[PDB]
């Protein structure tokens, strides 16, 4: 859990 | 959210969107796993309501999303609704999440955790985005 | 409501610094963030309120409530998590 | 440096999470912020670190240093100017 | 400053530019008043560097500017050049700044004041923007 | 003090 397969950016 | 900014889209892959019988998007929630769904108490869900993952932009056509039934609906009896404390309820859906780049579980905390003030988190939604 | 899935970043506050600002209706299951220039609205309720700890992203707060007027002086009051999930824990347990 | 006059609005954290990121490097007469995406640069020091309170803007802090690299993710850390006010009052009461 | 925004011309009209007689921009100032700047210790002024007031623009020819002589330099003795204690100087100009729109002094807590975590605070600066 | 003159916007 927790780690997306696409980066959120910020 | 006032001043958010556009997502990236499948990059907050656990953000789904509550909606009626209507396709009115009425709250979000998120996915803790394929079978159930965190959200507030406060947003009265009932079992006609449909649990709407992978979305991006609910004007597409064109997005490959899952409209899930939801089975149960466990409204926290802690839940003070006078207060507003504990605003929780979980969902059990009806059929399983499939998971995927776009569908996928949020981490939970254990309840000994710490997250200290001047820390800069993150929040997702498709709220007002001017009053 | 927008149609395209918006996000912001903000800060988390303490209760203390909180009931600056909401008083005596701020409670020990709830967790305070924003007051910076963002504001969760109408629409966000339920969503999450997300921090990366040790690379993964962790649910802290649901978006409960805060400025009938989303105010972006006015802090967002969302649940707190880390005392809720004992419950979360024990009804997936269940069923 | 850029030519243009650039700002940056960021949240004032504990000198306890402060040590989270620095440790013992932190003292007394210095206060932390950012961490949130924003970062304070070499060219800045001697700026103002202002909060407004009771309408009007405060120096609460005088860039001080942090970040080697001015990562987003790392916390400033600035001079805490309640520490050091009375210096300045004694100061201007002198000269 | 690394994600500013560029600030409206003349609304931090406190934040002074620390220069060097070639005109360089070295560091970063606060009007207190008239007759005081406040900086940080460590930034080593001495009276030949310049204080430069109401400026947004260093590559302007055409801004109204004051170009300020530092007469004394009031480095805080308990300044701990190993720590970066206590990191903060005075500068007290030899020509008065002529208070305007654009040139005004920052207010000053009591020692006794509060400042929250979690506050949203606002920092200035003509800092590297990329590193 | 602390009152510019123009309004920082942010
Ligand atoms: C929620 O999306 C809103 C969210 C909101 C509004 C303002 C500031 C932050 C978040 N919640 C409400 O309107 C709630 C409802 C009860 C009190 C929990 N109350 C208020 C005023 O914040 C929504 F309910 F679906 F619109
Ligand atoms: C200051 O502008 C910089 C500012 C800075 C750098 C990184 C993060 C925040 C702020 N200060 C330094 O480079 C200082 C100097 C001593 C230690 C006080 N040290 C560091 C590394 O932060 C400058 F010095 F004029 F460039």
């Amino acid at each position: 859990c927790g780690v997306p397969a696409i980066q959120p950016v910020l | 959210i006032v001043n958010g900014e556009e997502a990236v889209p499948g990059s907050w892959p656990w953000q789904v969107s509550l909606q009626d019988k209507t396709g009115f998007h009425f709250c979000g929630g998120s996915l803790i796993n394929e079978n159930w769904v965190v959200t507030a108490a406060h947003c009265g869900v009932t079992t006609s309501d449909v649990v709407v993952a992978g979305e991006f932009d609910q004007g597409s056509s064109s997005e490959k999303i899952q409209k899930l039934k939801i089975a149960k609906v466990f409204k926290n009896s802690k839940y003070n609704s006078l207060t507003i404390n504990n605003d929780i309820t979980l969902l059990k859906l009806s059929t399983a999440a499939s998971f995927s780049q776009t569908v996928s579980a949020v981490c939970l905390p254990s309840a000994s955790d710490d997250f200290a003030a001047g820390t800069t988190c993150v929040t997702t939604g498709w709220g007002l985005t001017r009053y | 409501t927008p149609d395209r899935l918006q996000q912001a970043s903000l800060p988390l506050l303490s209760n203390t610094n909180c009931k600056k600002y909401w008083g005596t209706k701020i409670k020990d299951a709830m967790i305070c963030a924003g007051a910076s220039g963002v504001s969760s609205c109408m629409g966000d309720s339920g969503g999450p309120l997300v921090c990366k700890k040790n690379g993964a992203w962790t649910l802290v707060g649901i978006v409960s409530w805060g400025s009938s007027t989303c105010s972006t002086s006015t802090p967002g009051v969302y649940a707190r998590v880390t005392a809720l999930v004992n419950w979360v824990q024990q009804t997936l347990a269940a069923n």
